[PDB]
């Protein structure tokens, strides 16, 4: 069994810039070394093969090198489109081993967050539940905290927190924060709160709402 | 010109075969090398077994061997890769892929991907909700809206907007499992200018129960 | 005979033991004794043509002294002088280097004739 | 044609752009496509002799009928078949063992030649 080592899971660069993605081989395998690309929620599609060899699709801007157990993916120049995992396969003989994720994200410019926050519906207030949300969109960098105030008091029990990947677009990322109480529970407090702290302000930006007057 | 259909996702109870299938990869005189791959979340992908049509060789991995049970139709069609006793460890997305006429490295022509979920429990449909703003606190510029999707198993739904129109500024959040039901998020930002003037709706699909259809008013 | 080898698997019908003196602290196992040799056809050469040249049946070896009865004549004709496969190769795609997963090879082979004959009229 | 094999060295006139597509990851460099083969005499027998036999001058291909002008005459001779080079040994020293150092080692080739003619006495 060869193993493919991936040497880190995810990495850092930015647009425009070259990046190196290491693959060693626990064995030597000459140059039957193939790299797979694979976007979220796609299916992997090949770049290289046979080491140096790009199949027919992908640009010149992909380089492969390497041979015997030192492998190398190198992207001269990149785009938003090269976001995605990065996957080295070897086929010298069975059985065939691929190496661990690595994930490339770009360092792009740092944009503050934009904070919606959203009251129960009535159609699921009729249900004896009650939802809040609070949508973080189009931020960087990675590191956010959101608080939720329920009449001025953190509250800690019943959030659920979903962050979404770096945007294949413009490098920005997303988190939605849900707050799921009782209906018996929502209905015996008026004030609710959701601040969201960021590196790109040194105040959090606030938005709320009050049951009562809406 | 050249791609290849699966079966589809099937949610299975511990113990029981599953079959998968494959499509447009075997044919007479025509030559290809099969491959399988697993895609289990936590290991990565995994290489199940390398079969080939007007042949019928198999080759497996002493991994999957007595798990994996591989066959391939000369007519039309293959290939079908089915697992026995299945465990929570099979829980992941099968993927049928054929390097171009022959070999083992090469894998340019993969399947759309299958996910096989072996778990108790049964399938429970989504519970979609609106997400509207509050009162006129908001107005120009531009409005955030948000459908919830909640209480729902297993993986995966997709959320549409305006019938797959405008695909700029929505954001899918990734699920997220509690008391064993997920729970997923949309939303979308339209001009102000836009909504109310036009309805805006989002729509639920999901494959393993019933698809949904909600519209968003004030 | 080109060349010579032996059998594998395992033979049906052994060596006599009168025949062989059984060795040897190793081998003891008798070697395959099946053995075939390889042919070759050695030079092909124009002045071994039989073809290409006319053949006039003056006498016949039995007793049909060339009629075709029936008004029905059978030529048979084997040549293995013109017997060259020709290979075949097409591109599937082109990489910037050199790579045989681009290529697909192919066999064919192609026989030339042109049966001419000269007939005289009988009566019976 | 006995073997084949390339020369060493820079070749002067490369292969044209046309002609091969270039690899390979490895390999990049063109090998040697200076080609020559190795001769070889193949059989010489007493059947393919022409010489030990007389010959006449019945008829010449030119004018000149066999006239031996101012009385002299040039015969050419190649004769590869009599080729045997002999190979000698002479000791130095005669060492208690076998020693290579002991031998010198020579080569000699000989040749033999009768030349028999018989001349016609013209007057002009």
């Amino acid at each position: 069994d060869i193993v493919m080592t991936q040497s880190q899971k995810f990495m850092s660069t930015s647009v425009g810039d070259r990046v190196s993605i290491t693959c060693k081989a626990s064995q030597n395998v000459g140059t039957a070394v193939a790299w797979y690309q694979q976007k979220p929620g796609q299916s992997p599609k090949l770049m290289i093969y046979f080491a140096s060899n790009r199949y027919t699709g992908v640009p010149d801007r992909f380089t492969g090198s390497g041979s015997g157990t030192d492998f190398t993916l190198t992207i001269s120049n990149m785009q938003s489109e090269d976001l995605a995992d990065y996957f080295c396969q070897q086929y010298s003989s069975y059985p065939l081993t691929f190496g661990a994720g690595t994930k490339l994200e770009l360092k792009r410019a740092d944009a503050a967050p934009t904070v919606s926050i959203f009251p129960p519906s009535s159609e699921q207030l009729t249900s004896g539940g009650a939802s809040v949300v609070c949508f973080l969109n189009n931020f960087y960098p990675k590191d956010i905290n959101v608080k939720w105030k329920i009449d001025g008091s953190e509250r800690q029990n019943g959030v659920l927190n979903s962050a979404t990947d770096q945007d294949s677009k413009d490098s920005t990322y997303s988190m939605s924060s849900t707050l799921t109480l009782t209906k018996d529970e929502y209905e015996r407090h008026n004030s609710y709160t959701c601040e969201a702290t960021h590196k790109t302000s040194t105040s959090p930006i606030v938005k709320s709402f009050n049951r009562n007057e809406c | 010109e050249v791609q290849l259909q699966q079966s589809g996702a099937e949610v299975v109870r511990s113990g029981a075969s599953v079959k998968l299938s494959c499509t447009a990869s075997g044919f007479n005189i025509k030559d290809y090398a099969i491959h399988w791959v697993k895609q289990r979340p936590e290991k990565g992908l995994e290489w199940i077994g390398a079969i080939d049509p007007e042949y019928g060789d198999t080759e497996y991995v002493p991994k999957f061997q007595g798990k994996a049970t591989m066959t391939a139709d000369t007519s039309s069609n293959t290939a079908y890769l089915q697992l026995s006793s299945l465990t929570s460890e099979d829980t992941a997305v099968y993927y049928c892929n054929a390097g171009h006429d022959y070999d083992r490295g090469r894998f340019p022509y993969w399947g759309q991907g299958t996910l096989v979920t072996v778990s108790a429990a049964k399938t429970t449909p989504p519970s979609v909700y609106p997400l509207a703003p509050g009162s006129a606190a908001q107005t120009n510029s531009m409005v955030t809206l948000g459908c919830l999707v909640k209480g729902y198993f297993p993986e995966p739904v997709t959320v549409t907007w305006n019938s797959g129109s405008l695909s700029s500024g929505v954001h899918t959040f990734p699920a997220v499992l509690q008391s064993d039901l997920y729970t997923l998020s949309s939303s979308v930002t339209v001009p102000s200018s836009t909504w109310p003037s036009e309805t805006v709706t989002c729509n639920v699909a999901h494959p393993a129960s019933s698809t949904k259809v909600d519209k968003k008013i004030v | 005979a080109r060349h010579f080898f032996n059998r594998a698997g395992e033979v049906g019908e052994p060596v006599p033991d009168t025949l062989i003196i059984k060795g040897s602290g190793n081998r003891t196992s008798v070697g395959s004794s099946i053995y075939v040799n390889t042919p070759s056809g050695s030079l092909v050469s124009s002045e071994a043509q039989l073809f290409n040249k006319p053949y006039w049946l003056q006498k016949a070896q039995g007793h049909n002294n060339g009629i075709c009865w029936g008004n029905q004549l059978f030529v048979t004709v084997v040549d293995t002088t013109r017997s060259t496969n020709m290979t075949l190769c097409a591109s599937v795609t082109t990489s910037s280097t050199y790579t045989n997963s681009d290529y697909k090879e192919y066999m064919r082979h192609v026989e030339e004739y042109d049966l001419q004959f000269i007939f005289q009229l009988c009566s019976i």
